[PDB]
């Protein structure tokens, strides 16, 4: 069996899920998603806000608590084979973290940076806010944690000690959300300019060289494969 | 020398420097040239210069071949830096005191705090003698005259020398022994310990005790001679006193300027309404240190430098006298080699495409108008 | 190997003027770069040499070069003489250009253009980490006395430069009169950073808060500059590029 | 033998060519050299540029190659007089080096400093330029570069590794030549002053900083002095 | 890409990272406004535009309205008394170039920090 | 503000100092589309090369 | 003008004038764009009821 079908539903979830967003901030861009004010944006983006947060909390609670209970006590007595499969499964992982990396910081926030050419910010939670600061972030927050908590609870290479390069590749990403506090500060008091380049935003460019990290992840993977089932074939 | 490179169209509006006379064309060691003129600082200025709100009067000239005397804004002496309004003309006076002989291109500049130098034209002075007979006295308020050529020199190669010999003869006295390799070995091969024994460190002591002993006793004896000091003097000149100008009685719109490319001329349509009650005639053209005469109405009489004048340049469609009150729209084109040589139609390569200049009118009594001109300038290739 | 034990020393001797040589000229052509972009607009010029500006730049900007030198050549030969080697070769490189390019190719007066005194406080440096042979004790106290040293040291030379002047009507300097009269097509006036008071400052207590002030600095360089030489020092054989 | 005469040679081109560009930039930097869009400019110096360059490039070339070609293959089979030998020829060589660095940094640099205070700047190839920039810097470069091939490929103490000081000392003062970019933009867009401690020109400091390795570079080359001809005599 | 390609052939042939970090960062440096040129020059063809000088990429700023970027914010060269209108790319580039060679330098350790592997025995 | 129609219709056209007249809705559209796919299957194809 | 010399706790004293700014302005000190109309004290032995 080795590697399933977990791939396309890893892939498949996050694009239709962010299809269907696209589609959704297209059509309520315009026309209820202008005026920060107006009522009919309370109930088309705030709400979305305040559903987003509710679900983002309770997935995130749910699936790292799984993941924790359904931790591997038995490491030691794992078969290689077993060992492979899933080795297999958190490569499958890894695959959706960059998958949901990729929507959140390239798609969604250079997104907000077409709307930052086209009005005059009325508030911290514009249509683009709720859907890059608030949606795309934490899902792919959600999704790295996911991943490490798997490696640290079911590969034996990844146990017995917290990865530097995993635990960087994981938290500092997550250390932009936060640092929105910095944009909404740096465009209020600081640069009252749209400026895209402003040192305002320096903050999660700084913790977007922490997934840079991806490197030592990856040779720890690799490591982790090359464990028991390493080949042979491989170096012969 | 230095214009010809900077942009055409910042040359064309930062300054604009006309009335300009050079009391000498030739001239011996210690003798003075005077400068004089008037510049205006152009209303449009330039959003990358700094405002002239720290300004230097300068003159440009291939190191002190001649020494400022003297340099004035309006009628007062501006060693320092000097504040100046925009939209405001004043006049200056330089005076230079010749110093090495030869051919020296001699520019009338000021530099601006935040944005660099703007060159006005240059004229070529000749300097005739030798170096060796230059002095530049200066008398003192402790009484004494003082050759500024070679006062304190003495002093300060002794100083010098003396300091100089004091770090050798300490470097030589830790030279006289070995000094590299085996010192090296020494440190490392266990403890040095023996490298630096006395009397080393008394010596040390003594150059130590002899370094601050000299230095305060040198600071004493400099302050019972010399007495009296102060410090640099330095500090911003507010309150410089412009020209009142008379309102101009001429009022011209540039409706529509371009040039060629590649060309040596520069052509313009204008509409231009005389006021007052006199016949005015088009005389005059001057953009950026280039001046388009029409020598059937101004000739001029001041010496300016040849290459930067078009005596002929400046070509009127009509050109007859302009009755008061009568407003005309004529064709002007100012053609000359100097648009080509002082790179004027490098404004092609500008960011800015835009022009300003003079235009001088004259009536038949003799009495002439400035109005300032400006206008987007756009280049022709067809 | 050698002949001898003769010939041992005289190839050592031989080995110590040539690299004599090499450590000199290396390091004035270094120093010379970094002091002439660090503090040479103020050392060309008599009406730049101020009391706060130059006073407190110049041995803050001078005393990197003298405290790498000292932590190799003190620590690796006992060699008591960084600090004065560093100083004399940046002496020698600007008193030739000085007389031989500001006075020689251009004809600015000497007077005008000579270059600021450094040997009082390179020897202080120096005699201050031979004996108490401690690092930190020249850090603090040798720096000190470089960066108090440096203004008293160039009295004797500034001093007479600053004779009052009735000029056309106006107060100035000698020095002033010599920047006003000796053009300078490239510097102006307004460039010349020199003291120009303020509402919070006191005529007769600049020189000595501007000298305070760069003691105080040039500890902390001397600090970070003792390890950038120790750094320098190193003799590690990277197996590759 | 040992120590010959090529130590002589080594300071006396550098100090006639040297004397020479001085004496030609003496004549030739008023009349014909003030005016840069002159033609006499340029004949006497763009053509001095261009031919300068051409040599440059041939010289470096053909230097560095033959030192690379005839490096020492035996290097085990090497006498220690040979050593010795081949040590005072990379002294030489070192020696060199240095007065070449002290006629490029400090020389010409602060000659091109006499220059900024007498003209207006008309192009980044003044007559200064052309002899600091183009030649003086490239000629330290080259000299540099040969004396560190030498020491790799004839001392066996400089074979097998590439020294890092040494590597610092002849690469950072190199960095000043493409520092010259900096140089010429800190000129033009940023500081329209004629400030000689202006930030723009911090590149050269920095890298003026690198040429500090010689300390490293000298205990080096005494230790590769003491291998076999430390002594006797020296700890004795 | 252009630059890319440079900067990978150059790591590749001479697997020096000093090698490349000095000739690979220059190119990369000096290639960007070369490879960008036939893109943009159509772009910069002048027009007349209501009696005032434009390049079609100054048009087409002003005709599509952005509201929050301005004029002003634009951070383009504007001319100075000491710049030549024939030697602003050039000089730039060779700016690039240069202080890419430092970022490259600076940015080599910092990926060889991010590569490592360790296993911190907590948080 | 109201407006009617279809975005299809709208129309840029601008004349050029060099006389040529061009739409800018679409000027140097396909230029910039062939430069950029260009590059990009030029980088593509060393990787594939590699892989 | 000081409208009194001596004064018990809690009563008032006014003091009146004219300042004239200087156009020769040092450039060492920033043009008066933003000033403020102090009182000089040994701290709050009088506080300030009103300016203008
Ligand atoms: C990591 C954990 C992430 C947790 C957060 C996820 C955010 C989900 C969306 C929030 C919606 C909200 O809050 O808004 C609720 C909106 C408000 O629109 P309306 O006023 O009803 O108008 C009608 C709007 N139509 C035309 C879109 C119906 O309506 C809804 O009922 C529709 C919400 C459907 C969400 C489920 C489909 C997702 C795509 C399919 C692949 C997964
Ligand atoms: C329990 C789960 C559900 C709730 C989740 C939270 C949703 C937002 C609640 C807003 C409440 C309120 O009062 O609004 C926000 C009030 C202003 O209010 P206003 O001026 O009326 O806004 C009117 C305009 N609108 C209708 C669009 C809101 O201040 C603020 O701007 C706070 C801004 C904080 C910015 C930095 C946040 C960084 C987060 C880092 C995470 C790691
Ligand atoms: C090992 C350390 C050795 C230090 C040797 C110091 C020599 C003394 C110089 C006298 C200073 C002076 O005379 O007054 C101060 C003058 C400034 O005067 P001015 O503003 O130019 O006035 C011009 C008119 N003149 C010519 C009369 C001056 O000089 C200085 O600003 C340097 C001040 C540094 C002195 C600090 C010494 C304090 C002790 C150190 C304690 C830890
Ligand atoms: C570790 C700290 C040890 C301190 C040792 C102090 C020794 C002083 C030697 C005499 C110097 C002198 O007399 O000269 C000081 C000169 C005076 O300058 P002037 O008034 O401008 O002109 C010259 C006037 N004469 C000709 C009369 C001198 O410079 C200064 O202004 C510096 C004075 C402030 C020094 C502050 C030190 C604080 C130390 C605190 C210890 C707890
Ligand atoms: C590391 C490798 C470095 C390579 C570059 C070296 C640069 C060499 C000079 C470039 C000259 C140039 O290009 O100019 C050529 C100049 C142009 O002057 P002209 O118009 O003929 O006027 C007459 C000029 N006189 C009066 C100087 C003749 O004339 C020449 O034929 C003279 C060039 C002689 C160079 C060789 C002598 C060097 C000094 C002796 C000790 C070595
Ligand atoms: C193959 C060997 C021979 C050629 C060698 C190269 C010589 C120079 C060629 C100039 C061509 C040209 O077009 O000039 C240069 C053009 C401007 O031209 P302009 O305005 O007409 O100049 C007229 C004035 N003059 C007559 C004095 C030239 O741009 C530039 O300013 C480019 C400036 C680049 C500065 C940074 C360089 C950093 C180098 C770093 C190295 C590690
Ligand atoms: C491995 C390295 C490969 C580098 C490949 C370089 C391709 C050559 C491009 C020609 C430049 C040009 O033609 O002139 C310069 C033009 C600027 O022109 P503009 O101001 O926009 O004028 C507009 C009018 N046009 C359209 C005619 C230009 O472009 C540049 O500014 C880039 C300058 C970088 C060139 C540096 C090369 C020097 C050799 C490198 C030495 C170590
Ligand atoms: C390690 C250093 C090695 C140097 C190798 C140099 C190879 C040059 C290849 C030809 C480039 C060309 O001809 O083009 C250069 C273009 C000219 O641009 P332009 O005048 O604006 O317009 C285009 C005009 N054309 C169409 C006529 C080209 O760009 C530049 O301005 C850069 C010129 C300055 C280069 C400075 C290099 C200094 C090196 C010093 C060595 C000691
Ligand atoms: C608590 C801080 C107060 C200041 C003390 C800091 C000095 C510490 C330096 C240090 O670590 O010791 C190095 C030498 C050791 O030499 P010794 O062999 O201990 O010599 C002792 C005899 N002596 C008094 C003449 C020195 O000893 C010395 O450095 C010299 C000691 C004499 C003090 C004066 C020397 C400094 C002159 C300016
Ligand atoms: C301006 C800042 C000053 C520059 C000083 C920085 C020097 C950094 C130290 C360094 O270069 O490390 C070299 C390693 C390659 O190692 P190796 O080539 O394997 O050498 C083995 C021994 N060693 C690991 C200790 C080096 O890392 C490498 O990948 C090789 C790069 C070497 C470049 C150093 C040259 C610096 C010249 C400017
Ligand atoms: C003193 C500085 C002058 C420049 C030299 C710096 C290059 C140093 C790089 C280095 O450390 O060596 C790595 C490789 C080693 O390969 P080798 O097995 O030595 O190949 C030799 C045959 N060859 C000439 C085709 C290369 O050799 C190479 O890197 C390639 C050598 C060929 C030079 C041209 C390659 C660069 C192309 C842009
Ligand atoms: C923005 C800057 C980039 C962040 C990179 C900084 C990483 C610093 C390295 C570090 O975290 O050291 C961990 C030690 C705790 O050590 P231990 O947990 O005892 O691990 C034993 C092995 N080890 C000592 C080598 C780690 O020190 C500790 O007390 C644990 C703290 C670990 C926090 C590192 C996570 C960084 C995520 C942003
Ligand atoms: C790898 C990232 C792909 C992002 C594609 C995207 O944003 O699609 C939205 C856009 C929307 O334009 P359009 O297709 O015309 O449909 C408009 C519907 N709304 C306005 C809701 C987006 O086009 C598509 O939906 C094409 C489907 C691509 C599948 C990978
Ligand atoms: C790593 C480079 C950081 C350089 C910072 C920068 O570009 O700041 C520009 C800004 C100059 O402000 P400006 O660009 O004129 O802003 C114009 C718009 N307003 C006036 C509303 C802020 O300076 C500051 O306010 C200090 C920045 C501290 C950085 C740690
Ligand atoms: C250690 C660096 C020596 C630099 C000396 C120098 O620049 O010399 C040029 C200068 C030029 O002045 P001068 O001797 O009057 O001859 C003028 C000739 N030109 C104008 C071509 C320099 O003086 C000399 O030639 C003296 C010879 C010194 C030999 C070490
Ligand atoms: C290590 C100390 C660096 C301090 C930098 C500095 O002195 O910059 C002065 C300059 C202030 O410009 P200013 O001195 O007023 O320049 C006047 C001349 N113009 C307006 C033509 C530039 O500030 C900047 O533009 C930012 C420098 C960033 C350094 C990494
Ligand atoms: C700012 C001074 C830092 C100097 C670096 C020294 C590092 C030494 C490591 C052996
Ligand atoms: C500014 C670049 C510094 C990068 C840090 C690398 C540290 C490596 C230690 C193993
Ligand atoms: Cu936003
Ligand atoms: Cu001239
Ligand atoms: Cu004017
Ligand atoms: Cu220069
Ligand atoms: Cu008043």
């Amino acid at each position: 069996l080795l590697d399933k079908k977990w791939l396309t539903f890893a892939l498949a979830i996050y694009t239709v899920f962010y299809l269907w967003v696209r589609w959704y901030e297209g059509v309520y861009g315009w026309s209820a998603g202008l005026d920060s004010f107006a009522p009919e944006f309370e109930t088309y983006w705030m709400n979305f806000l305040y559903t987003e947060i509710v679900l983002e909390i309770v997935t995130a609670s749910i699936l790292w608590g799984y993941l924790w209970k359904t931790r591997d006590r038995n490491l030691a007595a794992l078969t290689p084979r077993e060992e492979l499969r899933r080795n297999f499964t958190h490569l499958v992982w890894l695959v959706a973290y960059a998958w949901a990396i990729y929507w959140g910081a390239s798609y969604f926030t250079e997104q907000d940076g077409t709307w930052h050419q086209t009005i005059v910010r009325d508030t911290d939670f514009t249509p683009s806010h709720i859907i890059e600061f608030y949606l795309s972030y934490p899902i792919y927050i959600i999704t790295g944690f996911a991943a490490f908590i798997y490696a640290k609870t079911r590969l034996p290479f990844f146990a017995k000690g917290i990865s530097l390069p995993y635990l960087v590749l994981v938290v500092g990403p997550f250390m932009i959300l936060p640092n929105v506090g910095l944009n909404e500060w740096g465009h209020t008091f600081w640069f009252m300019e749209e400026l895209f380049v402003a040192p305002l935003h320096y903050g999660f460019v700084i913790f977007g060289w922490l997934a840079l990290a991806v490197m030592g992840t990856l040779t720890q993977t690799f490591y982790s494969f090359a464990q028991g089932g390493l080949g042979q074939s491989l170096c012969e | 020398h230095g214009e010809k490179s900077q942009a055409a169209f910042m040359r064309m509006r930062t300054i604009h420097w006309y009335d300009l006379s050079w009391s000498k064309e030739k001239v011996k060691i210690n003798e003075t040239v005077e400068i004089k003129g008037k510049f205006h600082v152009f209303e449009g200025w330039p959003e990358t210069v700094d405002e002239p709100d720290v300004a230097f009067l300068n003159v440009g000239m291939p190191g002190p071949v001649f020494i400022r005397k003297e340099s004035y804004i309006g009628g007062q002496l501006v060693p320092r830096s000097v504040r100046l309004e925009i939209g405001k003309t004043y006049d200056f006076r330089v005076v230079l005191k010749a110093r090495r002989p030869g051919d020296w291109h001699v520019h009338t500049m000021m530099n601006v705090q935040g944005g660099g130098p703007i060159i006005g034209p240059g004229k070529w002075i000749t300097v005739e003698g030798s170096m060796s007979e230059f002095r530049n006295p200066v008398t003192t308020l402790t009484g004494q005259t003082v050759d500024l050529e070679n006062y304190n020199e003495g002093n300060t190669y002794f100083w010098h020398a003396f300091w100089f010999a004091i770090g050798v003869a300490w470097i030589g006295y830790w030279s006289r022994r070995p000094i590299f390799i085996p010192r090296l070995l020494m440190v490392d091969a266990g403890r040095a310990d023996e490298l630096v024994s006395a009397t080393d460190r008394k010596v040390a002591m003594g150059f130590l005790a002899a370094t601050i002993l000299i230095v305060v006793m040198a600071m004493s004896s400099a302050n019972s001679k010399y007495p009296i000091t102060i410090p640099l003097q330095a500090g911003t000149m507010r309150g410089m006193k412009p020209l009142e100008l008379p309102a101009p009685t001429v009022s011209v719109k540039v409706e529509d300027a371009t040039y060629r490319v590649p060309g040596r001329a520069m052509r313009m349509k204008l509409t231009i309404t005389n006021h007052g009650n006199s016949p005015i005639r088009l005389g005059e053209f001057y953009t950026a240190s280039v001046r388009f005469l029409d020598s059937d109405v101004y000739k001029d009489t001041t010496g300016y430098p040849e290459d930067l004048l078009a005596e002929d340049g400046l070509s009127v469609s009509d050109n007859s006298p302009l009755a008061p009150g009568e407003t005309r729209t004529v064709d002007v084109t100012a053609s000359d080699a100097a648009w080509e040589v002082y790179r004027l139609s490098d404004i092609i390569y500008d960011p800015d495409s835009r022009f300003a200049g003079l235009l001088f009118f004259f009536d038949a009594t003799g009495n002439r108008q400035v109005v300032q001109i400006d206008a987007p300038l756009i280049p022709s290739f067809m | 190997a050698v002949r001898s034990h003769a010939e041992a020393v005289q190839v050592s001797r031989t080995i110590d003027w040539m690299a004599l040589f090499v450590v000199f000229f290396v390091i004035v052509g270094s120093y010379h770069i970094h002091a002439m972009l660090t503090m040479g607009d103020w050392d060309f010029w008599s009406d730049w040499k101020d009391r706060r500006l130059w006073v407190t730049v110049t041995p803050i900007v001078l005393v990197t070069f003298p405290a790498a030198v000292q932590s190799y050549l003190w620590e690796r030969y006992r060699l008591p003489w960084g600090a004065t080697v560093c100083v004399l070769g940046l002496l020698l490189g600007e008193w030739i250009n000085r007389y031989f390019n500001f006075w020689g190719w251009t004809y600015f007066p000497i007077n005008f253009v000579f270059p600021a005194s450094l040997v009082p406080g390179a020897i202080i440096l120096d005699t201050v980490l031979m004996l108490s042979g401690s690092y930190l004790f020249t850090a603090i106290v040798g720096a000190m006395g470089w960066g108090l040293i440096f203004y008293p040291g160039n009295w004797p030379i500034i001093a007479p430069l600053h004779v009052p002047v009735e000029y056309n009507g106006m107060l100035m300097s000698i020095a002033d009169i010599q920047g006003y009269n000796y053009v300078r097509t490239g510097t102006p006036e307004y460039i010349r950073m020199v003291e120009k008071g303020t509402l919070r400052t006191f005529g007769k207590d600049v020189a000595p808060v501007s000298a305070f002030f760069s003691a105080f600095m040039s500890i902390l360089i001397y600090f970070m500059w003792h390890f950038i030489g120790r750094w320098f020092s190193n003799e590690r054989f990277l197996q590759s590029t």
